[PDB]
RNA sequence: AAAUCCUUUAACGAGGAUCCAUUGGAGGGCAAGUCUGGUGCCAGCAGCCGCGGUAAUUCCAGCUCCAAUAGCGUAUAUUAAAG
RNA sequence: CGGGGAAUCAGGGUUCGAUUCCGGAGAGGGAGCCUGAGAAACGGCUACCACAUCCAAGGAAGGCAGCAGGCGCGCAAAUUAC
């Protein structure tokens, strides 16, 4: 039963207020407990320098070995795996070169078939891996 | 600190759903009809007649003898009688939601250039306008989407200028007959 | 099946200690021991067991991983003993 | 930038590879490629600085992470 | 202010009018191909369900078609959908 | 920073508002004051704290969160113009 009467503003305000708690989507927006644990820190694209090359296995039901990236980040410094998009991108991108990547699409959580991994790489030293892939650039010598 | 006004608005609205059969076909019939460029010509004549039907719908809630429904309400009849969508005889407030895409789209200067047969087909007369060959009053205007008001229909004539009309021999005709 | 003396980006190796849910961990003929995943097609069609003759496809990125192509048997491994292949036993 | 080749050629001689390479005073971005490279090889995470301006930031994060840097006005003693 | 841009107007300027329209899709959600080469649970696609293990309607291509159009993808904060 | 407002939107609402108008605040951090109707002023001074320029080593001079411009920071932002 909801408390109806005319002087009930406070009691309907302060149970309203303090019930927002137990949604997931505004206690993990409001308290300032996801932002630090995110690795970019609330920004779209991050900066990083690659690490090493990595083959990730993909979930039970279908088998392959997705190709992907450790990259350690320029602001905070910490290490990641982000997954390169289209066909044979791995080759384009070399050891300790510096790579901008983004978020997957999910808000910071996992892939259909990838696991563990919540970033893309789309920029490759200065250059669009869309641009490397379709051939409109080449990758600068 | 600038002198300068940063008053700018938005003149169409996007369809809810993006890909629905019966809408898309009721779009390309609208631009088949009057030789539209693209759907945001249909969607910007839409958006205003909703904006009229919104206004019309917000006067209605008011008593009968209110100042302010009778002024508001006189003023947007006079207009839409003076644009060329109703009449003297149907002149109420609520015949504005008895209205449709195809009373307003009847008036785009495009529409009347083909219908006062200055044209030969609803294609021909878009070119013909922005080509500054058709001009209202003793105005030369290249805008398709001039919507034509309801007493100043009654001269739209070719551009003095023109070849077609004030007697001017064109880049074609002027080349052809050098080398005739 | 015929034999298969391939030598090209892929190695052979001796199936030791297969513990995982498919990590396998053999040691390879020629470099160090290394973990080969069981390929798609070797999932429940194709069985290795805990000492086992393998042609590994060594995939160079990072060379701490690779994934089995083929399982040898007796009969392959006595033909690869007599040409190329360490008097390391079969 | 002639200074950057002399080091350059000396490492050459002296059979050292080198990554990264920059002209003018030492940042937080050079220390943290000098970083990224320590998990690789620990020898090779370091920063040769030919008479420039060592910058605080850059300094307190060397000494915070594992990364030393060789300032020296004088070449010799580099 | 002096110029620029625009408007005005001599001369030149359209037949692959080569003076060239792109960005994403074509199994369902969701508009559009069980067409033809290639690869063979490898390479990859896929927001989600899923497609790939030798006739792939979904991958890499060719052709064709659809969507919006001088714009259209992608990521991320936020609003409606969320009674 | 707070308002005038902005985005979205059946009705109710939710979210944003450093940013051209109004009010407040501070000129690297604090503190003290001269002049003046009006300042605890920083394109005024005096001291300390942090940085840093010239030097004949005796002393001297500092303040872009004004317009350009540069370095740094980062996913993120224009011309040393008339």
């Amino acid at each position: 039963g909801k408390c109806r009467g005319l002087r009930t503003a406070r009691k309907l305000r302060s149970h309203r207020r303090d019930q927002k708690w137990h949604d997931k989507q505004y206690k993990k927006a409001h308290l300032g407990t996801a932002l630090k644990a995110n690795p970019f820190g609330g920004a779209s694209h991050a900066k990083g320098i690659v690490l090493e090359k990595v083959g990730v296995e993909a979930k039970q039901p279908n088998s392959a070995i997705r190709k992907c990236v450790r990259v350690q980040l320029i602001k905070n410094g910490k290490k990641i795996t982000a997954f390169v998009p289209n066909d044979g991108c791995l080759n384009f991108i070399e050891e300790n070169d510096e790579v901008l990547v983004a978020g997957f699409g999910r808000k910071g959580h996992a892939v259909g078939d990838i696991p563990g991994v919540r970033f893309k790489v789309v920029k490759v030293a200065n250059v669009s891996l869309l641009a490397l892939y379709k051939g409109k650039k080449e990758r600068p010598r | 600190p600038v002198a300068r006004s940063w008053v700018c608005r938005k003149t169409y609205v996007t369809p809810r759903r993006p890909f629905e059969k019966s809408r898309l076909d009721q779009e390309l019939k609208l631009i088949g009809e009057y030789g539209l460029r693209n759907k945001r010509e249909v969607w910007r004549v839409k958006f205003t007649l909703a904006k009229i039907r919104k206004a019309a719908r917000e006067l209605l809630t008011l008593d009968e003898k209110d100042p302010r429904r009778l002024f508001e309400g006189n003023a947007l009849l006079r207009r839409l009688v003076r644009i060329g969508v109703l009449d003297e005889g149907k002149m109420k407030l609520d015949y504005i939601l008895g209205l449709k895409i195809e009373d307003f789209l009847e008036r785009r200067l495009q529409t009347q250039v083909f219908k006062l047969g200055l044209a030969k087909s609803i294609h021909h007369a878009r070119v013909l306008i922005r080509q500054r060959h058709i001009r209202v009053r003793k105005q030369v205007v290249n805008i398709p989407s001039f919507i034509v008001r309801l007493d100043s229909q009654k001269h739209i004539d070719f551009s003095l200028r023109s070849p077609y009309g004030g007697g001017r021999p064109g880049r074609v005709k002027r080349k052809n007959a050098k080398k005739g | 099946r015929e034999l298969v003396f391939k030598e090209d980006g892929q190695e052979y190796a001796q199936v030791i200690k297969m513990l995982g849910n498919g990590r396998l961990e053999a040691m390879c003929f020629d470099g160090v021991k290394r973990l080969c995943h069981i390929r798609g097609k070797l999932r429940k069609k194709v069985w290795i067991n805990t000492s086992d003759i393998i042609l590994v496809g060594l995939r160079d990125y990072q060379d701490n991983k690779a994934d089995v192509i083929l399982k040898y048997n007796a009969d392959e491994a006595r033909s690869l003993k007599a040409y190329g292949e360490l008097p390391e036993h079969a | 930038l002639g200074s950057l080749e002399a080091l350059l050629e000396f490492l050459k001689t002296s059979e050292v590879p080198y990554a990264g390479i920059n002209i003018g005073p030492v940042h937080k971005k050079d220390v943290m490629k000098a970083s990224v490279m320590l998990e690789h090889d620990p020898q090779y995470a370091v920063i040769l600085a030919f008479d420039v301006r060592i910058e605080r930031d850059a300094q307190e994060m060397a000494d915070s992470l594992g990364v030393r840097i060789f300032s020296a006005e004088i070449i010799y003693h580099l």
